[PDB]
């Protein structure tokens, strides 16, 4: 009553403010924590008004930062998992036609979520050695610490190049270079107006990515549009390594501020002086790739084409939990 | 360690606001259709703070009326705002010898003025003043906070610079002064008496007010009947260091940003930067109080537009407008770098360059407003043409065909404001 | 022919120490090109300077005696004749190993017309990045209260100033600031009305700036005779590159020293960590001195010092016991103890 | 002599045959400070080269052409040893030095031909006095007729190729095409601008600086986020450090993947570029022949503690930056000159002959 309240404040807090936790994964393990702890330790009779309750919360949690949407979708799974638990134990309309036999059941299947959660990066890892040869080259936009397990165990079998540019509205893709080359990959950074050169001289490109939406068209860490587009100019292919969590049955024109607009202080910065009174410096971290660019998600069940997402729409969530 | 208070002297003690702090005090006008103290507020929860004794002189009812349905009065809020308010207190200096009589704090508060526009997390830069503090015996008690900035920045007035000679190899500050009309800057040299390791005087500093203290602090303020301002308190201290060091220390920041409204034109500029994501998170859109009157939702060229704005045929926003509630633009408008509030109203042909409009405001036809705020239910004739920085407040009205001259503040109070409100700038009785 | 490098020397008294005075800036402007090079000589202690100049071993020079008696900058009026390109003025008291490749490197990177050397009450401001100045003046002008042009705080955000900083009066200007120099008269010293002005001076587009390049890695002196006591301990062991050829025995105790030829040790003395080269009658007993000892020495018979220099045609012999003084020129002291007093010359 | 500065930490495997020259140890170290076997002109020219400070193309010819101008102001003819030649086989090794201390560009390759097929063609019985007069002369109706007559005429040229409305996109420091906007406002019609400008050398500033203190609205994002905002863009005025045989236009790094977004959002591209920058040299990928940076500045000041500190410590890490990107003759589709809106790929039949 009081404690759930709490962490239901505190952690639409640190989701509204910043980045806490940092991990994408560690997002959607403490999503699924406060939620188990709502269907458990809450108030809530029916399957219908549990619906309902983790609905008007849900709303909330995602409506607070609309842009990292890792807790909405993990909402939204756990709304498709009720539904299938109803549909099990029913043996569409919500009468409580049965009872807290039902709530240990639902513990139960975000339990076996949660696992198989938690073994993601191993899986996409153990599954990685099947797309690297010997002596090639691989950039990595950003720093996506799924594409740095897969980069990084990949590695102890073979030996190849990794050309990781950085995301330059502010740098991070510097800490990725550094995480690879202490294992040892024969890396390379560059700034990421320098593509449409090197672009040429690449085999393949692993990039990382925050969500992927209905058609593919997946939501990537910003200048990734342009990467994919050179990509796609030389039919280089791209291998988008986004875990299963990181999906999202959205779709692309169906909201606002789809891109990030943070903080301006980070590409002009304040120290300038005058000419910040007239100019409107921008700033999108999150791009948005058109979906026919993007070739072979590797997801953490093995490969899938990007015209074949929707399949793995309606097998995650519930064709009605569009708008939540 | 212990919580981490903050007194909040939720009152701007000179009168740089009229004739508008007659209305309502300056701690609760809207930048972005929110009140300062909710800002402020919102700043100090961001931080960590664990309670904010906001203190109030001018119209207590007011501000506690309004606090008590914030989002911080409600039980939930980690940082449990606790109003204390009387009539007695004059003065800084006063709020100080008030938290030291009243012995309320325990350690490290932030002694921040009522309404800063921040998003400093000061979280390192208070661990390493608490590690300056314990490492040398209680000889460090006031760590202000400072902003980066060229010294042309719009979001700089004619009485905020402070060339401040500090030393560099602590960050320690030796002389801090003004600058309302100087062209020659004076240093006492008995700065470079000791440490000849270097004096980095600097003018590229930002007054943001969020200077931290210790119990020392106040204890020190009690000594001296005399000490009425952080500014005066820091240059008093400056000056007899000889007996008594306790030496300043500060601490620039420089991919923050915060500042600190004092007279109007600060105000524009830190209207503009906090509609232009200046002060991410920060910002309309996210919505930091919990309301759905300005529950905003972003758009492109951060031209907001809240929820029932109704605009009309060919109003062509241009850039950075936000649009509260309620509104309704008219045809064949123009609206570009305004602050449109809830409840508003709007003609023809109407330009609205750089404006600032607060709420009930009702804009008729053919007017051309520019730069000028204009307060609540500033109702507007039509065929009027305003010109920069003419005020008009608290509904006052304007008639046709009567423009206005370039700095021009008309309101309904007689002797406060430069006009009367009436059916013109003339017929004022 | 970029630079008409004359050297200032306006007050034997300068060819002082283990090896003369003047050899060290004509060194340091012997060894990065200047193939030529001026000197400058006045009637202080003799209009023939140049006579006794004239000894040395890199003869690419053009010293010119003077008048009766002046200060500095008017001995740059004085050479203006034979000068037609940005000047590299030096001070004969000069000792260092600075890389010149800096100092003049900046001066011709800027565009600049003025250059100085610098060593870490002479109110010197720095600007920000460590290079150029903004503030330059000492506190003869100024009362109590340092003043600042508020434009240059407005063009410069940051100023940073240095209170300890020696200079040692290295320059290289351009043209025009010493077309200016000879044009005006009021200005009678180089860097007492000079440097502040034209700091003062910023401007007159023609602007017209000025980089003080600041380094750590030796200073100069002067007739000082602690610091010339000093330089010439430093410089017993900078000499390592700038004894080098010597025709000595050394039986006795002396290691990294400056043992110079036209000597030879016999046995039975120990000064180590002190200066004695040519012309060295070391064969008697000589206790732990660490000092230097002057040109034309002569002393024996077990002695002893305590930190200090006796000047030219010295005699103390048969037991000396002092320490701390300076020794005059051509005074024979035997039988007296001095105390830590001076010598009466 | 003139000593080679040795390359700095270790460049990309495909990028062993160019040179990776640094900022700290320059080459004013190993010379004679009255500089000995290079002329004075030619080593500030050279320093205050490899230091950074001129950088747009425009300047760097020009910077260069004064340089010139001096070094044939003071030439003296050795004896029995004709003017036109041995004054060539002195400008050669200032050109060595040149390119030791940062890469000749194209604007400079083009001056330098232009000079050293000009000096060839004075007369024998021409004395000192009158052939360095009329070099001096010809040297100037060069920097006037080609650099500040052009950038004239193509000023004219695109402000009827500039519509109402329209947000040009624009790409960084560039002389040209900030005087193109800069008489394209102040000549009646209205617009706006976006500036691009990518890091760590942030060259777009520069544009901005410059548009704003002329009233004309402008805009600036680092070249990744420029994939959102050419949905607006109506115009591309990218600027070109140097033009090729093929129709190529190589210029700084990021245009190419700009020219790329640009043309995939379907907003037509332009470039500007004077006569003088129609070398016959051709490249197809921009990897042949780059001016590698400095490579320790890519290291931003990321929080408290730079990301990149310590950098050659790893054993394989390899930082690099290009400095020049081509792009294909393909998606550019102006090439806005003094004698006219001539096409991509009509560069070689008309710009040199």
């Amino acid at each position: 009553g009081s404690e759930l309240s709490e962490r239901i404040e505190s952690f639409v807090e640190t989701l509204k403010r910043g980045g806490g936790p940092r991990s994408s994964e560690e997002m959607a393990r403490e999503t699924l924590g406060l939620l188990r702890q709502i269907i458990t330790d809450h108030r809530w009779s029916n399957a219908g008004e549990l619906m309902e309750l983790i609905r008007r919360e849900g709303r909330r949690m995602t409506a607070a930062q609309p842009s990292e949407t890792t807790v909405g979708n993990m909402v939204r799974r756990v709304l498709k998992i009720i539904r299938e638990e109803y549909g099990r134990l029913h043996g569409n309309e919500d009468f409580s036609f049965h009872y807290a036999q039902l709530q240990s059941n639902i513990i139960e299947a975000i339990n076996e979520l949660l696992v198989e959660l938690e073994g993601t990066m191993e899986n996409i890892a153990a599954q990685a050695l099947e797309h690297i040869h010997s002596n090639e080259v691989i950039m990595t936009i950003g720093f996506s610490r799924t594409v740095e397990a897969f980069l990084k165990e990949a590695a102890r079998k073979r030996k190849f190049h990794v050309i990781v540019a950085e995301c330059a509205p502010f740098c991070q893709g510097h800490e990725m270079a550094v995480n690879l080359s202490k294992a040892g990959i024969e890396t390379t950074v560059m700034t990421d107006a320098a593509i449409f050169a090197v672009m040429s001289r690449v085999n393949k490109v692993i990039i990382g990515t925050k969500t992927i939406l209905a058609n593919g068209a997946l939501r990537a860490v910003t200048g990734t549009h342009t990467l994919a587009l050179a990509a796609k100019h030389h039919s280089t292919p791209l291998i988008v390594c986004a875990p299963m969590f990181k999906l999202s049955p959205q779709f692309p024109n169906e909201e606002d501020s789809f891109h990030k607009f943070v903080a301006p202080e980070e590409v002009l910065p304040f120290t300038e002086g005058d000419i910040l009174e007239k100019v409107s410096v921008h700033c999108p971290v999150f791009d948005y790739v058109p979906p026919e660019l993007i070739t072979l998600f590797i997801s953490n069940i093995g490969g899938n084409a990007p015209s074949y997402i929707y399949r793995l729409m309606s097998e995650l969530y519930h064709p009605d939990d569009h708008v939540l | 360690p212990p919580p981490l208070q903050a007194v909040l002297v939720a009152d701007s003690f000179d009168r740089r606001f009229f004739p508008i702090s007659k209305d309502q005090p300056r701690v609760l006008l809207p930048l972005a259709n929110v009140a300062l103290i909710d800002y402020t507020l919102e700043f100090l929860t961001a931080t960590g703070v664990q309670e904010t004794f906001v203190f109030c002189c001018w119209k207590a009812a007011q501000i506690k009326e309004h606090l008590l349905k914030s989002k911080w009065c409600r039980p939930t809020s980690l940082n449990v705002v606790r109003i204390i308010t009387s009539e007695l207190y004059r003065s800084l200096g006063d709020v100080l010898r008030d938290v030291d009589a009243k012995a309320l704090v325990r350690s490290d508060f932030l002694l921040v003025y009522g309404d800063v526009i921040s998003n400093i997390n000061i979280t390192r830069a208070l661990e390493e003043h608490r590690l300056r503090r314990k490492l040398e015996k209680n000889v460090s008690v006031m760590t202000m906070i400072f902003k980066e900035s060229s010294p042309s920045h719009p979001t700089r007035c004619h009485e905020d610079n402070v060339v401040v000679a500090v030393d560099s190899t602590t960050n320690r500050v030796l002389h801090f002064q003004k600058t309302q009309g100087l062209r020659r800057f004076a240093f006492p040299l008995s700065l470079f008496q000791g440490s000849s390791d270097g004096v980095e005087v600097r003018y590229d500093l930002l007054d943001c007010h969020i200077s931290i203290c210790s119990p020392q602090v106040a204890q020190l303020f009690t000594d001296n009947f005399d000490y009425q301002t952080r500014d005066d308190f820091v240059r008093g201290l400056l000056v007899n260091e000889e007996i008594l060091g306790n030496q300043i220390h500060m601490h620039v920041t420089a991919k923050e940003y915060g500042a600190r409204v004092s007279n109007l034109h600060m105000y524009s500029a830190v209207c503009a930067d906090v509609i232009r994501r200046w002060v991410y998170p920060l910002t309309p859109e996210a919505n930091f109080t919990d309301s759905t009157t300005q529950s905003c939702t972003h758009s492109r060229h951060n031209i907001y537009r809240g929820p029932e704005v109704s605009l009309g045929h060919g109003s062509i926003l241009e850039e950075n407008v936000l649009l509260g509630s309620g509104t309704v633009i008219g045809s064949n408008c123009f609206i570009t770098n305004s602050v449109i509030g809830p409840g508003c109203h709007i003609g023809d042909n109407v330009v609205l360059d750089q404006t600032y409009l607060w709420q009930g405001v009702r804009v008729a036809a053919g007017a051309q407003i520019h730069q000028s705020l204009l307060c609540d239910n500033a109702e507007v004739k039509e065929r009027v043409t305003l010109k920069p920085r003419s005020v008009l407040t608290s509904q006052v009205v304007v008639g046709p065909n009567i423009t206005l001259p370039e700095g021009s503040v008309i309101s309904l109070h007689p002797p406060d404001a430069e006009e009367d409100e009436d059916d013109g700038e003339f017929s004022d009785d | 022919m970029e630079f008409q490098a004359v050297v200032m020397a306006v007050g034997p008294l300068l060819p002082v120490g283990n090896k003369p005075l003047i050899w060290y800036p004509l060194n340091l402007l012997e060894r990065v090109g200047f193939e030529e090079v001026i000197v400058v000589t006045t009637r202080d202690v003799q209009k023939a300077l140049c006579a006794e100049f004239k000894m040395k071993m890199k003869p690419d020079i053009v010293c010119i005696p003077d008048d009766a008696d002046m200060g500095t900058a008017d001995s740059l009026r004085y050479i203006y004749p034979k000068l037609k390109t940005d000047v590299l003025v030096l001070s004969c008291d000069l000792i260092t190993d600075v890389a010149l490749h800096e100092v003049v490197d900046l001066f011709r990177a800027y565009d600049a017309s003025l250059a100085m050397l610098m060593r870490k009450r002479d109110f010197i401001g720095v600007d920000s990045t460590g290079k150029r100045l903004l503030f330059m003046a000492n506190e003869a002008d100024l009362d109590e209260e340092l003043v600042i042009k508020g434009s240059i705080l407005q063009k410069h955000p940051r100023i940073r100033f240095h209170t300890g900083l020696v200079d040692a009066h290295l320059y290289c200007l351009k043209k025009y600031i010493v077309d200016f120099l000879m044009e005006n008269g009021s200005i009678t010293s180089i860097r007492s009305e000079l440097i502040p002005y034209l700091v003062r001076k910023q401007f007159s587009l023609k602007s017209l700036d000025i980089y003080s390049f600041i380094k750590e890695a030796n200073t100069l002196n002067l007739a000082p005779y602690d610091a010339c006591w000093n330089a010439c301990r430093g410089d017993r062991w900078e000499d390592l590159s700038r004894s080098s050829a010597q025709i000595v025995s050394k039986h006795l105790v002396g290691v990294d020293s400056l043992i110079g030829p036209e000597t030879q040790i016999g046995e039975k003395s120990s000064i180590k960590r002190s200066v004695i080269g040519s012309s060295c009658l070391i064969k008697d007993r000589v206790t732990i001195t660490n000092c230097l000892l002057m040109n034309s020495v002569t002393v024996e018979e077990g002695s002893n010092i305590q930190g200090s220099v006796i000047c030219n045609n010295a005699v103390i012999e048969k037991g000396a016991d002092i320490k701390d003084c300076l020794i005059g020129s051509g005074q024979r002291i035997e039988a007296k103890a001095k105390r830590v007093n001076e010598v009466i010359v | 002599q003139v000593p080679t500065r040795k390359d700095y930490g270790s460049k990309v495997s495909l990028f062993s045959h160019l040179p990776q020259y640094s900022r700290q140890n320059s080459l004013t170290q190993f010379m004679s400070i009255p500089s000995s076997v290079i002329h004075p002109a030619m080593v500030r020219l050279g320093l205050q080269y490899s230091q950074g400070l001129v950088s747009g193309s425009n300047a760097r010819c020009i910077a260069l052409l004064r340089a010139l101008q001096q070094v044939i102001q003071d030439y003296t003819t050795p004896p029995n040893e004709e003017l036109s030649r041995d004054l060539v086989n002195k400008l050669k090794p200032y050109m060595s030095f040149l390119t030791q201390c940062r890469p000749l560009s194209a604007s400079m390759h083009n001056a330098i031909k232009f000079l050293n097929k000009e000096i060839t063609s004075v007369g024998s019985s021409k004395r000192e006095e009158e052939a360095k007069s009329e070099l001096r002369a010809a040297i100037d109706r060069y920097v006037q007729e080609k650099i500040v007559l052009a950038a004239q005429a193509i000023s004219r040229f695109a402000y009827q190729k500039i519509s109402n409305g329209d947000v040009i996109l624009v790409y960084g420091c560039s002389s040209l095409v900030s005087r193109i906007l800069q008489e394209a406002w102040t000549e009646g019609r209205r617009f706006r601008v976006v500036v691009v400008d990518s890091r760590p050398w942030l060259e777009g500033r520069h544009t901005l600086r410059s548009l704003v203190h002329a009233g004309v609205p402008a805009s600036y994002l680092l070249i990744p986020a420029a994939s959102y905002v050419l949905p607006e863009v109506s115009k591309v005025l990218l600027g070109a450090h140097a033009l090729l045989a093929n129709g190529s236009v190589m210029s700084r790094v990021g245009t190419a993947q700009l020219a790329l977004v640009a043309r995939a959002h379907n907003v037509p591209v332009l470039v500007c570029c004077e006569t003088y920058k129609f070398c016959e040299r051709v490249q197809t990928d921009a990897f042949v022949s780059n001016e590698l940076d400095d490579p320790d500045d890519l290291q931003c000041k990321r929080g408290e503690h730079v990301a990149l500190a310590n950098w050659q410590n790893h054993a394989s890490l390899r930082l690099l930056n290009l400095v020049y990107d081509v792009t294909p003759p393909e998606l550019v589709d102006l090439v806005i000159t003094e004698l006219g809106m001539i096409p991509c790929s009509s560069v070689p039949v008309v710009l040199r002959v």
